[PDB]
């Protein structure tokens, strides 16, 4: 509760009808701070996660040296910190992945360079 | 604990540094960048008595507060000092 | 009888205002209330500072004339040619974009504050800090002034504080502290900042510019506060005012200690980045800085406070290890975003990678180093690596979310949560509190990178956003130190 | 004496390059103009549900660009510090004169009255003045409009000390004349109607409205009734002596003519929406300043002195066209 | 009523009516003065003030830039501001500077000092007083001014000292002698007008100038600051002498005179800054021959097609000074090059594109005369064998600097003069040097010169270095021998 | 850094920091080896500290207490300066001397503008003295004197041309007091004999010291206090100024005088012989305008002060 | 001829009494400008001119690739302008060598350096 001097009540700038039918995606890859922060991706609520993953996800991670050799697809993944398993062909948001969800994706076997996450 | 006080490292300063190691048997200098700290234990003091026999000529507080950067504690404020410090 | 300096300062002060009987108190100052703190006796209220106004225009006369004689020397004189590195002025550039606009949001605050409080001696002093600031904020419009002259990214300042991502860092901590009502306001800007941190951000650069030649910086940093030390005496003297006026107002009192510790520390964390890197010649790790400047000199006066019982800030410990990461974290985050920043970023030298290996023996070859090796590598290739993809930012401190778990230097500690119906992410369990205490004012921000998606900052690509929306010339302003305008003319001397 | 030169990459910043053109700038210029944040604040003031942080509309006066207000006298900080050091130095130099000499404490018992009661308490004025400015300075978007508050205000509360040290000097640093004085102020029924439009002032929300009851309105007619009228008149009351401790309060006077007029000219000019607005409060804000004063002058050089000083304002808000007498 | 007074009335009243007449003693035992140099003042109530200052601004104005001067310095010395000049053979300059020009400004506050009481009229006597202590606050702020070198580099650290003994500071020391022991005619003709007005320029702005073009922040302060304080002193001067020319035609002959000796004894002072500004800005502002041209040739030229109108005309051998401004610097350094085992600033051989840059000012006579001057020493120096002469050389009786000057249209043949008078012998640098003794050879025969005093023993030490270590303070190894070695440039290197 | 300061100095006060007073003071003068003798004067020869009779150890035992170097003394000036005019302003704009009865105006353009001639003296004298005493720590405080007589003359003078509405008539009318009125003789005959001292240090005791410590004090203070019983008190707010001056010269005068006298006792009583001459001719000069004033126990009171403060160096006077 | 309040005579400074029993010597040699200056001497009025020109005159020009090659003694000199012949085996003194004279001697086929006299 926040003191004010009215009822102090405002709509969230965030609210996903702001952003002309897309939504916000965060995207986690951990042990790899070559990318200091999660992505914030602008994504198609219709389309697959199949398609995030090849249309977006690869791309975003390609500077990489783990990225080529990676599967993302097929990774582990959290989904707002619980566990969950990606359908290759359902929409984004069909199967749960609202705005402003994060995606964590732990590559098995790729935990960047040196032996720093890096 | 440290209470502090850093000044320009200025011509008049030396005057300033001076007059606050002399009635301050503890408080250490140091300095740095283009400036004098000095920090010590919980206290430090500023006589106009002292600085007075070493300027030929009265002077108060005030002028002082010209070339002090960065002040550290409670404030003494006065005629005759500035006494600087915690409980 | 006779008065003493304590009781003629107050007839000179406190004794011109009056009891009203024909508007009411509360009409005349409606805005004490409403945070919870309560006042039992304005007169408590010890004035630390005595001056009246002609003891204060004949001082700070004194100063001026002393300081423009210097600003014009410099300038007639082309003391710029005289900086360690034209790397360095990239700190002023983060200067004048990130902090002076600062300068000026504390004059607004003051001057509002400076009205807002039923007692005539803090009015006064709220007064004349705010016409401080004014000070601060003008002296620092003409000292960089010679610098916008022959540098890039210093020619739109305010306009950028306003857009730019990176700038809402600094914009939201004020605009936080001037939506609030008067007394956080001044426990967070008096008390907190003012006070606490003051020095890690004033000493960093200052000294700093000592080391590397800029005389206009330095002469003003400095001569600019003999201020601050009133500034400081003011935030002091009110916390132990107010905390002592109520019982009650200790748990507010603390809270808000805690907010603004953490708002404070999140938005130092800039000045590490850039006092342990824009230095061409080294002054002090952001690390010792801390310690010396915070955890020491800081830890002391939460002594001087338990008298009236305070406890230190919540998370210090977490901010406390965190000085061996902020400035490697912090500044590969400019690093590979540096396409849309008014100003530049390098790999260090050699000679500051081994400085760094030494001042952080534990942290910088285990994970900074390496991560230089392979940039360098990358850039030799034909590959300078920039991140074309935006951040995550923190719901709060509005930073991208890069910071680490505590002691798990390969983990980002991201929080989240759910607040009607709606998603929020944060840096830390620091900025995740504060926003669950209010997250009706949080949810109003407007961070950057969301806004440049609800196609808000006037550009489809981030490219022509920099360009039309920010001001950012490319090729310019922007990109790394190497290949910019700025090297080409250094390097000509 | 021959210097090495640098070819420039600009002349100023894009703020004053955009405003005033591509060529080196003042300091004035670059102290001034376009500094404040302006637009995209995160937070909407808890202490207002009606405006945002900076907002031009805490005043129902418009403007195009609020710049269009600027400094005659030309005053950043430096500027203006330095000016005020110069004056506040004549002034000390007529203080310690008034007093090694005695020229207050001589003067009978009836004669120092008139001064713990006819001027002294302006200082309660001036307070509010101080107050009033504060609260603009704190409202008003632009610097240039801005500033200018601030640096009044503070001289408002540098006029009242001033004020309060005639007292000091009369009781000789005990303080009973202050008290004396402030019983006045409070009590006399002389004051009432003035101590009552001040109070009302503290309550006012548009800060122009405020800008133009204190700074133009109450101004414009009590220096001139108070600092030079009353000043004359004080030489055929036996206390010629006095002036020399009030001249800090002529000069102050000449130099905000300045400013405020060019002000209210600027804002009058601008559009036919804010005559309206100046006029409407000219109407019900005037009658109760020349109201305030009237006691005033009766106690004092009698109500000719008021009605001079009521034409000296009115012909000032003729410039803008506007009308009051 | 009556008229309110006019500017230059106002200001009469309130200086020359202080003044009168005076009735219990006699004027001439008052002002004993003014007659021996035969000088004739005719009507001294026709004097024009050449500026008119009153006490309270003088002083306002004064305290005002005084101000603005001390921050710089303060500055200055808090950030090291010496770390920036161009390189720290620049300092050199300055050590010449304040052992060699800093100390006149001290004679002059003495020398202003006198001659601002002895004059009978009182607008006289304050335009001078005025003139004496500007010209002390000009010796205290070049004080202040160097105390920051000195504290960095060697050379500085006994200036007063080196000026009353060093050899080659003589040539300044007597210069200054020479007119504080003329009468006060003479004293404002040679000083205020040879000087201060005629030759100012020709040593101000190559000094002032060169600081700006080489980083030196202090002393462009300290020169900026002094413009408007020189403004007055030329004033007085171009006012003083039309003063004395109008007031008897029989003053005019004694002026030419006058005008004759300081020409020629400050062009000759002067070519130690000729070659200060050519040799030892490691980047230049203009060369010696072009700041004659520009200073003397032209602006003084002009300055004397006005007072052809008083029967004066330009001064004698101008010709030969003008002619000279193609050697003047390179003779100089040669010189000091040679002997610098004794001196307190270092010297060297100049680098290759300061040799081009020579050449092309210089397109007559450097690479004809003087380069080859420069590749010859340097194999020499490679060889381990950098040249020093150990043989001291000849001084001039008049201007006490080695006769290094070449005969006109004869940049080989010395131009040696010497003469017999009371059978003593005296040698000469030129024939101004020499007319200039032959007029008052009573005057010169009392000259110090310092390699004479050296051999009569009076300089306490019987070997070169003895004397420049004890008597001159000049510490060997460190103020000392060229700048390749020295402690400077070591310290130098370090800091960059 | 090599050193702390410059050699003359390190020699003088050790090697460190020296004050800006001190490098711009102590042995700057040139000292020895002058190249020619005064054609002016066969007594001796350039900077010689022999111009005067006493004899001094080192000069420089006499420094100044209140540390002039050029700097702070304009500063100082400036200070006092801008006070006087702010005086000056007030009294021209609200007509304070004009609105006077014209037996008053005669009475201040009689018994105190003429004074300014007084001060024409003292900034001869000290000139004189500035360009002859060798050491520069007593040359330059001779110079600062010096301006501040034209300076102090300068006021006097404004004094006159307030009343007269800046014609000058004032000033004639004044000066015709000087040379021709009976009061004025005496001090006019002993300026006029002061400005033919020879030794530079019996000019400066006759001057700086026997003069100033009666003419300061008899007029800056009894006659000023004297002057409200005449209709006169608001000219006091323009002599402000000497009266600040003379509080201050003292702490430098009183300071040469303790090193002069404190030296060697063959100086004492070279001195001594000095003040037996000279004091009585000041008191004669002094006696007119004093009956003329105040009344002689002001000339009296203010010998008083003198032979007192004398003491304080074992010299005296009479009384 | 000098103005002065009394009659201004003075005794020189460089009479040859102040010289302890020597006296000073000028030597100029042209075309040999490496010597800024003629050299002055403080010389012995008894030694002979051989003497002179081989402990002295000789030593001091040392420093110049002709000094060796000269053959000073059988050149040209001038005393004082005037031509001039010397006596060997004479002492200074009794050819008329007196305290500030000065000795040119030419050295014809030996110009200096480089066509500039050096
Ligand atoms: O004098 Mo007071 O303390 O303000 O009432
Ligand atoms: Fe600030
Ligand atoms: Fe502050
Ligand atoms: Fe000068
Ligand atoms: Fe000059
Ligand atoms: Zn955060
Ligand atoms: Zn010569």
């Amino acid at each position: 509760s926040v003191n004010a001097l009215y009822d102090y009540k405002f709509e969230p700038k965030d609210k996903v009808e702001n952003f002309h039918g897309m939504q916000l995606l965060y995207v986690y890859w951990p042990d790899h701070l070559l990318f200091c922060a999660p992505f914030a991706l602008l994504v198609q609520p219709g389309m697959t996660f199949s398609a995030l993953v090849d249309e977006i996800l690869k791309p975003a991670t390609a500077a990489h040296p783990d990225s080529a050799k990676a599967d993302f697809l097929n990774a582990e993944w959290l989904l707002n910190d619980e566990p969950f398993t990606p359908k290759a062909d359902a929409s984004l948001k069909e199967q749960g992945i609202d705005h402003k969800s994060m995606l964590t994706v732990t590559t098995p076997g790729l935990k960047g360079m040196a032996n720093a996450g890096y | 604990q440290l209470v502090f006080i850093v000044f320009q490292d200025n011509d008049d300063s030396r005057y300033l540094a001076e007059a606050v190691m002399e009635d301050n048997p503890d408080a250490e200098m140091q300095h740095q960048p283009a400036m004098i700290r000095i920090q010590a234990e919980k206290r430090l003091v500023i006589n106009r008595e002292t600085m007075e026999e070493k300027l030929g000529r009265d002077w108060d507080v005030q002028e002082m507060l010209i070339n002090v950067i960065s002040i550290a504690g409670n404030v003494d404020e006065d005629d005759d000092h500035f006494i600087l410090e915690w409980n | 009888k006779k008065l003493n300096l304590k009781d003629k300062y107050q007839y000179l002060t406190r004794d011109m205002a009056w009891e009203p009987t024909y508007q009411d108190k509360k009409d005349i100052f409606p805005e004490e209330d409403f945070e919870g703190i309560k006042i039992t006796d304005w007169s408590q209220w010890e004035d630390p500072f005595r001056l009246t106004m002609d003891a204060y225009w004949k001082y700070q006369a004194e100063k001026e004339k002393k300081l423009y004689a210097i600003f014009d020397a410099f300038a007639q004189n082309n003391g710029h040619q005289n900086i360690s590195d034209a790397r360095y002025v990239n700190a002023l550039k983060l200067f004048i974009s990130g902090i002076s606009p600062l300068e000026h949001a504390a004059f607004q605050g003051y001057s509002k504050v400076g009205r807002q409080f039923s007692g005539a001696g803090a009015r006064v002093a709220c007064q004349m800090q705010a016409i401080d600031e004014l000070r601060h904020s003008q002296t620092q419009q003409h000292a960089m002034s010679h610098y916008n002259k022959h540098f890039n990214g210093l020619h739109d300042g305010p306009h950028m504080h306003d857009r730019v991502w990176y700038l809402s860092v600094p914009k939201s901590f004020f605009d936080d502290a001037r939506s609030a009502g008067p007394f956080e306001f001044l426990t967070a800007i008096s008390f907190s900042f003012e006070y606490v941190l003051t020095n890690l951000l004033f000493v960093p650069f200052m000294s700093g510019a000592a080391y590397n030649g800029d005389m206009a910086t330095v002469t003003f940093g400095f001569s600019a506060q003999s201020d601050e030390a009133r500034h400081m005496t003011l935030g002091l003297e009110v916390i132990k005012f107010i905390l002592e006026q109520h019982e009650d107002n200790v748990p507010i009192v603390q809270r808000w200690i805690d907010k603004w510790f953490w708002r404070g520390f999140r938005l130092l964390s800039l000045v590490s980045m850039m006092m342990d890197y824009m230095l061409p010649n080294k002054v002090m790790s952001w690390s010792e800085a801390w310690e010396v400047y915070y955890e020491q000199n800081g830890g002391a006066l939460f002594k001087d406070l338990e008298r009236y019982g305070i406890r230190p800030p919540k998370y210090q410990d977490v901010a406390n290890d965190a000085k061996h990461h902020l400035s490697h974290q912090l500044w590969t985050t400019f690093y590979q975003y540096c396409q849309a920043t008014n100003f530049h970023t390098w790999i260090p030298e050699k000679e500051e990678m081994d400085w760094m290996s030494e001042k952080y023996p534990d942290t910088f070859d285990k994970y900074y180093r390496p991560r230089y090796e392979y940039l360098a590598k990358e850039a030799a290739a034909g590959r300078r690596f920039y991140n074309n993809t935006l951040p995550q930012l923190c719901q709060v401190c509005q930073i991208p979310t890069i910071f680490t778990e505590k002691d798990a230097p390969t983990m980002l500690s991201h929080r989240q949560i759910e607040h009607e119906g709606e998603r929020y992410h944060f840096c830390s369990d620091g900025c995740c509190d504060i926003f669950k205490h209010e997250p009706e004012k949080y949810i109003q921000a407007w961070l950057p990178v969301h806004q440049i998606y609800q196609g808000n900052c006037e550009g489809g690509d981030l490219e022509t956003v920099v360009q039309k929306y920010y001001h950012i010339n490319i090729g310019e302003d922007n990109f790394d130190y190497v290949g910019s305008p700025d090297q080409k003319h250094w390097l000509s001397i | 004496i021959k210097t090495n030169s640098v070819e420039p990459i600009r002349h100023t910043y894009g703020h004053i390059a955009r405003r005033f053109g591509d060529k080196p700038a003042t300091r004035y210029q670059e102290a001034s103009y376009d500094i404040e944040a302006k637009t995209n604040f995160h937070y909407r003031p808890q202490w207002d549900s009606e405006h945002t942080l900076n907002d031009p509309t805490r005043t129902a006066i418009r403007m195009e660009d609020w710049c269009a207000v600027s400094d005659p006298r030309q005053f950043y900080y430096g500027a203006y510090v330095g000016n005020r050091a110069k004056m506040q130095e004549s002034a000390e130099t007529s203080f310690g004169f008034c007093e090694k000499r005695n020229l207050l404490t001589r003067l009978s018992e009836e004669t120092q009255k008139q001064l713990l009661r006819l001027l002294v308490p302006l200082r309660h004025v001036e307070l509010g003045a101080n107050m009033n400015n504060a609260k603009i300075a704190g409202d008003a978007t632009a610097t240039t409009v801005s500033q200018m508050h601030i640096y009044t205000g503070m001289d408002r509360l540098g006029i009242g000390q001033y004020l309060s040290r005639i007292a000091l000097m009369i009781d000789g640093s005990t303080g009973a004349a202050l008290d004396e004085s402030k019983a006045y102020w409070m009590d006399d029924e002389m004051w009432q109607p003035m101590r009552k439009l001040v109070e009302d002032t503290l309550v006012v929300d548009d800060w122009f409205e405020l800008t133009l009851v204190q700074n133009i309105l109450i101004d414009g007619m009590m220096y001139p009734l108070v600092y030079d009228k009353m000043d004359q008149w004080f030489e055929s009351q036996g206390a010629e002596d006095v002036s020399m401790l009030t001249e800090f309060m002529r000069d102050w006077y000449k130099e905000s003519l300045r400013w405020t007029n060019a002000m209210m000219k600027a804002v009058a000019g601008e559009s036919e929406t804010n005559r309206e607005l100046l006029q409407k409060w000219i109407d019900h804000w005037e009658p109760q300043a020349y109201e305030a004063l009237k006691p005033l002058a009766e106690a004092s050089v009698g109500i000719d002195g008021l009605n001079e000083a009521r034409a000296e304002l009115s012909a000032r808000l003729k410039k803008f066209e506007l009308q009051s007498r």
